[PDB]
Parts: structure tokens; sequence; C-alpha cells
């Protein structure tokens, strides 16, 4: 029935202009997103027009400047890498508007787990806090978490080109492992679903001890060795912040996109966006941040 | 319903809030004069409670004027709403201080010099800062509708409010001294306000003088011009060059609204040189406030001397802010330096504000950038077309292909205005070029924005001449390979389908759609099919039925599910079936 | 003699503007730092050369090279930014401001400084302009601003009470008008530092100072930057007096956040610090009301809150308090515990919650 998406296309039409929906329009919009989401296998394939988006980190003023590059959700294909709940003031409108298009567009939007989206990470951040100063409960808070254990770890793009939010693990050796991985659970504190997106790449020339928390660092043999054994030309990845929005690593081997410019609203990133055409050949634009322009007691409930 | 009252002394938070949202309903069941003699009561024994609980009560409390029987009884409220205003929070103050403002209104003159004043008198002698910061805002309401004693009391209070060795207090003060200074008395004004705005002036906190400073225009407004050189003036000049910079910026912020409430004659001899001081500041904020208010400023100037005192004491000011090394202080000074071209004319623009234009065009921050080709209207209507192309133009197709994209926007969605004051002629010999490649910008805002600009210049220039030279290049930009430009394309064509008129769409923007129909890519697909529903109408009921009906059938059996809802809408909405 | 060191001190008076050019000057300023370092040598080596004429001297060197309009806030300001995540700006003179700063900590340390000539060359004006200079973002100026004020308060005690009077403004200003400021932290020591050292039976002028300063301060959501200085002046003030622990834990317990979690485990935490001190009959006015919000807060699906909130069982003296009070509490704690010990996402909230329900009816069977 068409009327639903109708009510999709009014609940997105609403969110573009940063106005929350209410707790049974996210509960709903939740309900629906996870019945397709656990649909999609552990990678998913991607026809050859996408334009892949790294970390957004909720500031949605950049988002809807990245969607105007880019182009609209529905004509432009699009693929996101992560990170959408965390380090921004406007987080439940980003991540609500996310889902909302992959509901109503599985197609032409695909979004796919980061390290931030974990119940853990999120609430260490202000996630939870926002979740609760914009709805005064933990609601929205739990289905948003519970649909994010359904989030993909992997997707990719005509077999060519792999995108994951982290980065290639130890005990992770070929795709095939990725599949059998068990997503639908929160990020596992150490394992091979936390090293493929808590992991970073180096040139240190082999596995060690990452500076974060968990996961490892992947030096250029051992991502040139990935690429040959699964036959990958390229890995896109967003967990690393890179000041100029997309770097080349690795001989080429790795790119790490960041979406999110002004990260944090302090970093003064320029952030950047990959498109891949029909012919798959790459092309980077980067954007920057969209112009922008007493407080409620914190006891008050 | 009668269990609310009894909620209200519950021990939970959320259901006494409740209760207190529900207060209203109540006291309609209660009758007015059960809720004056024992609901009314009854809250301010009980008025202890949490900020938030207070914050809520006040707000209802304010719509009692009529529960309590009106005006006759509204003394009743006056209690309760006391004890709300002594509250230590902020947020619960002002509330109750707006509460007490609106009824203050609805009391008899009696009721006022009887029971209001006694209260704001009380307010103003408690011995925490709550009370007297309270009371601070409500001198103004009520001094007109009393007797000319009360109305001494009613100063002197304030008097002793504005001599308070409370920081808080003080700020208070200087805040409603404007307020308070409107209903009183020009002769009250000129004997007691002004000591106390003199002495707030020079108060040891500047967040106490930048009040005073913002009140000074009212201040200036109440009075006659021939006062303000004697009792306002002196005060406003030492308070031009106080040493905290927050000082200096509130007098640049209201610079505009203070020389307009001072008039010509102040302005040229006390408040021009305070400007030039203001806008070589030392501190850069200062000098934004005062680069942002220099249009007002300069389009309020005397006829007399306007040109005059623009050209010598504030044109090399200008040119000196142009190079200013802070972006912000241009970028301010970009938004609002075009304002100055109508002002000055046409031979002077051209002689002065063109190489500053010029200087601003080139700058490497896209605000400046963005700012100055914003208003470049106003430049095009001083010093016509001509000019503009002889001088500008050359700076527009630089900015055409700027890095920047929003600059790239501005000057696009400024271009029809060129494109129809140099004719179709010269847009096609020179700019023609720079409108078709910004259909291929990889940026998609861009790429709407010449969609628009297509259907702007084509509306302007006729059918024929979009057929002839626009029409072709856009139906041959289809084969492009990249997916994007396909919908650029089509989103041109469904553009320019409605100023085409139906015979030129009919012949060639329905065969390309068609065509486009059978691409390999989805995205475009269902684009197609949402270009044949936008351009529907437009074609006759024949060509319809005959082309685009299976056209849209074929589409409908396309395997991506976007592209079949999206022809099932067409086929709906344009009711082909 | 004393000539040549008054006139370097008029020499170092003249200010220079290191922030329009580096460079501009640049002999300048190093010959008027290397005259403050001879200066700073020679008032820490020579005894008996401060001599009174030079009082005024100094003092009003030290109001000129310091006293000023701060810069305007180059961290943005607004709910978007991290108070925590504000990027500490420096200031371009600091070579000059830092042996200023030096040279007035070592004038008023010195042995041969005396307080009742002082008292007349810094007035009230002074201790206004040093207190107001507290709003500045570098953090060693605010740290030798809080030792300074240290000394002048520790020295200059007819001041105590506009000093103490004074930071009340700022922090009255700061919670209920500009909830902006960076000098909380250093102000806080001091308070700290003037708490330990009151008398046994405190003034109600210090009684309502802490109900109606330290208490509200919470409120403001920058109190994590300056949390556990709040923690130890409200923690050295119940410590002085026993009685008014009903008070401050009714006021807390009135400010506990609902909106914000970082703020929630502070409170915690600073309501466990509290605890240490507690009087037994002091817990018993308490008991309850403490009790019911730290159930509520056991119950919290944020883990660090409800992490805080089960590490108190870790205290042995709360369980010694709890042990004579249980009669009363077990049945408000036990409810929303079973509650939450029937799952919880986080595995290490559930062992908690199952150790703590272990601890608690082994401790009494009921
Ligand atoms: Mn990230
Ligand atoms: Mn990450």
């Amino acid at each position: 029935e068409k009327v639903f998406t109708k009510e999709l296309d009014q609940w997105i039409e609403q969110l573009n202009e940063c106005k929350q929906l209410s707790e049974s329009q996210v509960k709903s919009l939740c309900e629906k997103a996870k019945e397709i989401l656990t649909k999609e296998s552990n990678v998913q394939e991607v026809r050859c027009p996408v334009t892949v988006c790294g970390d957004v980190h909720g500031q949605f003023h950049d988002l809807m400047e990245l969607f105007r590059i880019g182009g609209k959700s529905p004509d432009t294909n699009y693929l996101f890498m992560g990170d959408y709940v965390d380090r921004g003031y406007y987080s439940v409108e980003t991540v609500t508007l996310l889902v909302a298009l992959k509901v109503r567009y599985r197609e032409r939007i695909t979004i796919l787990r980061g390290n931030h989206e974990s119940r853990q990470i999120t609430q260490v951040y202000g996630f939870y806090d926002e979740c609760l100063r914009k709805y005064g409960n933990a609601n929205v808070w739990k289905y948003f978490t519970d649909l994010f254990d359904y989030l993909p770890l992997t997707a990719l793009v005509d077999g060519q080109i792999f995108c994951l939010h982290g980065g290639l693990s130890p005990s992770i050796d070929t795709l095939d492992h990725i599949r059998a991985l068990d997503r639908l659970q929160e990020v596992p504190h150490e394992g091979p679903m936390c090293d493929l997106l808590w992991s970073d790449p180096d040139d240190r020339g082999g596995w060690g001890i990452s500076p974060r928390g968990a996961g490892y660092t992947f030096g250029q043999d051992i991502s040139e060795t990935f690429n040959h054994a699964n036959g990958l030309t390229l890995v896109s990845r967003a967990h690393q912040l890179v000041m100029e929005g997309y770097n080349w690593c690795h001989d080429r081997n790795v790119v790490t996109i960041f979406s999110a410019p002004n990260y944090c609203y302090r970093c003064g990133n320029q952030a950047a966006i990959m498109e891949l055409d029909d012919t798959l050949k790459y092309s980077f634009l980067q954007f920057d941040p969209a112009p922008r322009r007493r407080r409620t007691p914190d006891y008050f409930l | 319903i009668a269990v609310l009252i009894d909620e209200l002394r519950n021990e939970d938070v959320q259901l006494r809030l409740n209760s207190i949202k529900k207060l209203s309903t109540i006291a309609l069941a209660l009758g007015v004069e059960r809720t004056r003699s024992e609901l009314l009561p009854f809250l301010t024994d009980t008025i202890y409670d949490e900020d938030e609980v207070l914050l809520a009560l006040a707000e209802q409390l304010g719509n009692f004027t009529g529960l309590v029987g009106g005006p006759d009884f509204a003394h009743c409220l006056l209690p309760p709403l006391e004890n709300l205003a002594t509250v230590e929070e902020t947020v619960v103050r002002d509330k109750a201080v707006e509460s007490l403002r609106q009824i203050s209104q609805e009391h008899t003159p009696v009721a006022l010099e009887a029971y209001f004043v006694p209260l704001v008198k009380r307010l103003a002698s408690g011995d925490w800062f709550t009370s007297r910061t309270s009371a601070c805002g409500l001198f103004s309401v009520c001094y007109p509708r009393a007797s000319n004693a009360v109305k001494a009391e009613i100063r002197q209070q304030f008097r002793s409010l504005c001599s308070d060795d409370t920081p808080m207090v003080r700020r208070a003060a200087a805040s409603k001294l404007g307020e308070f200074a409107k209903v009183l008395e020009l002769d009250s004004v000129k004997s007691e306000i002004v000591p106390l705005f003199t002495s707030l002036a020079s108060d040891e906190q500047d967040s106490v003088r930048l009040l005073a400073v913002e009140a000074c225009v009212s201040i200036a407004q109440l009075l006659s011009q021939d006062d303000l050189e004697t009792l306002v003036m002196p005060t406003l000049r030492q308070a031009a060059e106080d040493k905290s910079w927050r000082v200096r910026y509130m007098v640049a912020d209201r610079f505009s609204e203070l020389q307009k409430a001072m008039g010509p004659k102040i302005t040229l001899n006390d408040l021009i040189p305070a400007f030039q001081n203001l806008l070589k500041d030392c501190e850069a904020e200062v000098r934004a406030a005062a680069a942002h208010k220099v249009k007002e400023l300069g389009e309020n100037l005397p006829i007399e001397d306007r040109e005059t005192i623009i050209m010598n004491q504030i044109l090399p000011y200008i040119k000196e802010l142009v190079s200013d090394t802070n972006q912000h202080v241009k970028s301010a000074l970009a938004s609002v330096i075009m304002g100055l071209s109508t002002i000055l004319g046409k031979e002077n623009t051209i002689e002065h504000l063109l190489p500053l234009f010029l200087a601003q065009l080139k700058d490497e921050c896209p605000d400046v950038r963005l700012n100055i080709i914003s208003n470049l209207d106003c430049v095009n209507e001083v010093i016509g077309i001509r000019q503009l192309s002889q001088s500008l133009l050359p700076a527009i197709v630089e900015l055409a292909e700027d890095a920047k994209w929003r600059v790239r926007l501005a000057i696009i969605e400024y271009m029809p205005l060129l494109a129809g004051q140099l004719g179709v002629e010269f847009f096609d010999e020179k700019l023609n070029s720079l409108c078709m490649a910004w259909l291929v910008d990889h940026v998609y805002a861009i790429r709407e924005a010449a969609t628009n600009n297509l259907m702007k210049l084509v509306q302007k220039f006729g059918t024929e001449w979009a057929q002839n030279t626009i029409v072709p290049k856009v139906l041959v930009m289809a084969n492009d390979p990249n997916y994007l430009h396909r919908m650029t394309t089509l989103f041109c064509i469904n553009a320019l389908s409605e100023a085409c008129g139906q015979e030129i769409t009919t012949k060639q923007m329905l065969p390309i759609v068609l065509k486009m129909a059978g691409d390999q890519v989805a995205n475009v697909r269902f684009n197609v099919a949402k270009s044949l529903q936008k351009i529907g109408p437009i074609l006759d009921t024949n060509a319809l039925q005959g082309e685009v009906k299976p056209v849209l059938q074929k589409l409908g059996q396309d395997e991506d599910m976007d592209v079949k809802y999206f022809a099932q809408e067409a086929i709906s909405v344009l009711a082909l079936a | 003699q004393e000539k040549l060191f008054i006139q370097k001190l008029r020499q170092c008076c003249v200010l220079f503007d290191f922030v329009s050019d580096p460079l501009s000057d640049l002999k300048w300023k190093e010959v008027k730092r290397a005259a403050l370092s001879e200066m700073v040598e020679y008032i820490t080596h020579n005894r008996n050369v401060i001599t009174e004429p030079i009082y005024p001297e100094v003092v009003h060197m030290f109001a000129v090279n310091m006293f000023r309009t701060l810069p305007p806030s180059s961290n943005p300001t607004g709910a978007e930014f991290d108070p925590e995540e504000d990027e500490p700006t420096l200031e371009a003179a600091w070579p000059h401001l830092q042996l200023v700063y030096e040279f007035f900590l070592r004038f008023l340390e010195s042995p041969d400084f005396q307080p009742n000539i002082a008292k007349k060359y810094i007035d009230q004006k002074f201790v206004l302009q040093l207190l107001e200079l507290f709003d500045s973002e570098d953090p060693r100026e605010r740290d030798f601003l809080k030792t300074t004020l240290h000394r002048i308060y520790g020295k200059f005690l007819g001041l105590r009470a506009y000093i103490r009077k004074q930071i009340n403004n700022i922090f009255y200003r700061f919670i209920y008008e500009t909830e902006h400021h960076n000098g909380i932290a250093e102000l806080l020591e001091i308070l700290g530092s003037i708490i330990n050292g009151f008398a046994l039976p405190l003034k109600e002028e210090h009684k309502i100072f802490l109900l109606k300063v330290l208490l509200p301060l919470h409120k403001v959501k920058s109190l994590s930057v300056y949390h556990p200085q709040l923690a130890y002046c409200v923690v050295q003030f119940l410590e002085k007096d026993s009685t008014l622990t009903e008070p401050v834990v009714m006021a807390l317990l009135k400010y506990w956040p609902k909106t914000h979690s970082p703020k929630e485990v502070m409170f915690l935490n600073e309501l466990e610090e509290i605890l240490d001190v507690i009087e037994p009959s002091e817990f018993v006015k308490i008991m309850e009301p403490l009790f019911r919000q730290l159930a509520k807060c056991v119950s919290s699906p944020h883990f660090q809150v409800a992490e805080r909130a089960l590490y108190y069982w870790n205290n042995e003296y709360i369980m010694s308090l709890i042990s004579d009070n249980a009669a009363k509490i077990l049945p408000i704690m036990f409810p929303s515990l079973y509650r939450n010990s029937k799952t919880h996402w986080n595995k290490t909230i559930h062992g908690l919650i199952y150790n703590a329900l272990k601890l608690f009816m082994e401790m009494n069977q009921k």
C-alpha cells in the first residue's frame, strides 16, 4: 500500500527542516526498517553507479550540505559507511532521516554499521543525552540501538570496491569470512567484527596494537595481500578522521573518506565524498560546512 | 476531576506538574469564590516546590485574572505571584515578573496605589538579590496609573535599586532603565533619571556599562534635541572611548538607531568622529559591527552633507577595511558595501567603489565574494549595464568557475539579470558557453541552479531562440556516459517544457525522453518516469496516448521497484491508464 | 639603589603589542623581558630592600601590565561545543605576563612584605580587577591568578569579607546569567582553602554561602570542568559541621540531573564522597530520600551512571551505615534492583547487580 509510502515522504520532508518526529513515529520507522535490514547480507552487492559517503556524526546541516553536492537521495544512489549518531548537536534528526531514506528507497541508499553505532559508544557520547533531551525517555534510544544491531558490516561495489567503515582484521582473511560473522549483536569489545569497524591503516608494515581502545592496525602488505586474495582493487573506509577529507594510503590500495566537515564543530576539516559511475571511475567531491546562524535546566523533568 | 486538588499534594514530581497544568481546569470547576478563598491561599503556603513546578505554576497563574472573578479581585493573585518572583532561579523569576506586569494592567488605579505599589516596595527591599532583580522589572508598568506621591516613592525606590552595591541588581536596573524612563514624565527624566544613567554608565563592571549604553538610545529618544548635548552627549562620548571592548561593541551595534534618535546635527559633530574611531578599533568584533552598520549610517546622513561626509570621513576607512586582516570584518563590509553605490552616484561609484569591488571579488575569503555578488544589482542599476560589462564582466566570468560552489551558485542565480540587460546576442556570443558548462558541473546544486537559469533565460528570450541555441546542446548532453548528466538533461527538459510550448516540446523534447526511457540505469529510467509525469499535461492527448502510454507501460514492468512505482504514479496522475 | 629599581619598574610599565606583530619591537620586548627577570633575581636574592615607596609602583605596574579587557572568547560558545573540548588559547605576550605573575608572587610572598601597609595601596578595586581577570582561557594564567589570590587572601585579613563577596557575585552571574566562565576551578580551589581555614562555630554568612552559592553551582552544564573542586569544597564544609549535611544532600537531590548522564555520574561520585563523612545520626535524616534517588539511578539504562551507583556496594562504611538502617532502606532498594536484575544489555552491570543483591541478602535476610 502506498499510503505508508506517502507518510514516509511526509516524514522525510519534515525531517529536511531539522524537525524530529514523535516517539511513535520513530518507533514505527525503526520497526519497518528492521524488516528490510535483516534481509540484507553481511556484505551487500551494490550497483555500479553509487556515491559512497563517510562519517557524518549527526552534523545534520552538513548532511544537507552533502545532499546538495552529491544530489537528491532518491535521484542519486548513496552509500553511508557509518558513525552518524555521535559528536553531533542534531544526531537524532540525522539518524532518523537516514533510516527513513533507507526504508523508503532500499535500492537507492544503503547504510553501514559504524564503531559509534553501539550502545556503549552512543552512551559515553551525547546521543543518549540527546535522545533524553528531545524525547524525555530512552524509548527512542532503545529503538535506534535495536535497529543499529541489524545494520550490515560491509558492502561490495561491483566486486571491485570494498566499502567498510573501519578496517581489515587479522582473523578475517577473505570476504567469505565476513559473510560468516553474526552481525545481529552489539559490537563485540574484541573480535573479527570489532576489528572490522575499529581498525586503521598505517605504515608499520604489520598487525600492531591500535592506539584506539580496540582493534589492530594493518600494514600496506596486509592490504595488498587482502586485495590480491579477494580480487579487490580498492577498499573504502571512514573510521580515521582525515584533515583533507579524502586520503590515499597503502599505494592506493585503501582510501579513507570523511564526510563530516568541521568535525566536533572544532576540527575545521574539509569533508569529501566518493562517486562511482557506470565505468566505476572514482571521483572525489570535497565540500565545506553549511553556513550557520537561557537553556532549560538539566533537572527539568 | 476533584482528585486533582489532592494530587497537587502528591509527592510525585511529574504528577504534580500535570496537576499544575490542569490547574486551569480545576479552578474553572471550583468557581471564583472558592478558588480565591481556598485554592489561592493554599498555593502561597505550599509555594516551595521543584523549580520546574514553580515555573509551570507562574505561567498558569497568568490567565487567572478572569478566573478570580475579574479585576475587582485580581489582588488575590498578588501574594502567590510575589513568592514566585523570590525564587533564585532566573527562568521562573522572568515568568513571575511577566505575570505581575500583565496583572498590573488589570488592577484599578486605586488598587495599584494601595496594593501593587507596596508589593514592589517590599520586593525592592527584599534581603536577597532575587527580590530586587524581580522588582527592577515592575516600575515601568505600574508607574503611569499611580498618584504623584506614589510616583515619587516609586522613583525613590528605583533610585535606591540603581545605587545598589549588588552588581546583578545594578545590571537589572540598567536593563530596565529605558523602559522605566519611557513612562516617566520628561521633567522628572531631566532631574532624576539622567543622574542614574550617568552613574550606571560609570559603573565598575562593564556588564552594567554596556546595558547603560543600550538604554542610552531610549533616553535620547525621550529627551528633546537641545538637552542631548548637555545631559547625554558627554556620557556617550565617554562610553565611545571606554576601555572594555564590550562597551565599544554595544555602541557599534546600536549606532544606526542612536544617530537616527540624535538626528543629523548631533551626528556630524559628536558621532562621525566616534564612528571613524570605532571603524579602526583594536578589537576585531567592534570593527565588524561598525562595518556592518556603515551602510545604515551612510543612508541616514543629512542630504546636504551626505556625499561629502562619505567621501572624506568614511570612504578612506572603507578602503582600509577592504584589505583588513580579519576575515569577519571583510565579510561584514562586503555584505553592505553595495548599499553605498546608490547613495554616492554613478560617477562616484565607478571612481571609488569599482576598484574596491574588484579587490573584494578576487579575495580568497568565500564569504566576501558571496556577499559582493549578492547585491551587484544595485551597482548594475547605478552605473548601467555598459560600465558593468566593461568592468565587472571579466570578474563575473572568472567567478563563474570558482572553486567554491556557493560562489558559483550566487553568480549563476544572478546571471539572468545580466542576460536580460546585455541582450540575447551578447549572451550567445560571450556568456552562453559558461551557462552550458554549468550543466556538467559536479555539484548537484549548481546543476539545479543552471536548470532554473535555463528556464529563466528561455522565458526571457522566447521559445524560438531557445530551440535554436539551447535545445540542441542539452538534447546532445544525453549521450554522456555519467548518469548524473543524464539526470541534468532530464531536469533541463522538465524546466524547459513549460516555456517552450506544446509544439516545440512534442517535436524535440519528447523523442529524447522516450529514447532515454530505454537507458540501462534504473536511476535514469525512473527519472524519465518523473519527467514524463511532469511534462505530461503540456502535450496533447493524441500524442500522449500514441507515444508515452506504451513507454510508461514498458517502464511499469521494469525490475526496479522505484521505476515501477514512479511509472504507476505518472500513469495515474495523467489518467492515461 | 632603589632609584634604579623604580626606573626599571617604569620601564617595564610600557605595554607592547605582541598580538598585532610578534616581530614588531622584538629588541624592545627582549630588553623588557631581561629587565623583568633581573628584577625577579634581585627581589628573590636581596633582603631588606623592599621599601615603602615602591609598593604603589609595583601595584601600579601590575595593574597596567595585567588588568585589561580580556579578548573575545576564542572557543565558540553554545550547546554544540563541549566545554571540556575547549582548545586552550594562549596569550601572545605570555613571555612577559608570566614574568609579571612570578614577580608579583615573589613580592607578596617575600618575608619583608607587610599587609598593614599594602592594604592601603591594594584596595577593593584591585581585588575586583583581579577577580575579573579570572575569566582568561589560558590555564597557566588562571593558575597564577589562583596562587596570587590565595596569597592576597592569606595576607590581607581586612579584604577577606570583600574577596568572598566578589567571588559570590561572579558565581551568581555565572549560575543565573551567563553560564559561561573558565575561572571556576581556580576560584573553587581558593574557596576549598578558605573553607579549610574556617572556624568551628560556622557563621550564618558561611551557611547561606554554602547553600545558596556552592550548591546551585552544580545546576550549570559546565560542572564537569571543575567538579572535583566543588566536591572538595562541599565535603570540607561538611567536615567542619555535621548538622548541614541534611540540607546539602536535599539540595543535591533537588538539583539531580535528569537529561545529562555525565553529570549524573559526578553527582553520585560527589554523593559517595559525602557519605564517607556522614554521621550516623545525620544519615538518619537523609537515609530514605537519598536511597530513593539512588534506586532510580541503579535502574538507569545508562551503564556508566548504573556502574557508579553499583560501585557504592564496595564501600564497607556505607554498609555499616545502612546496616543499622536496613529496615527502612531495603523496601525501596529491593524493587528496582530486583527489576533491573532480570537482564541488562551490559554484562558487567548484570554481574554487579548480582553481586549487590548477594551482598544485600547476606548482610540482612528478611
Ligand atoms: Mn567516526
Ligand atoms: Mn569509527
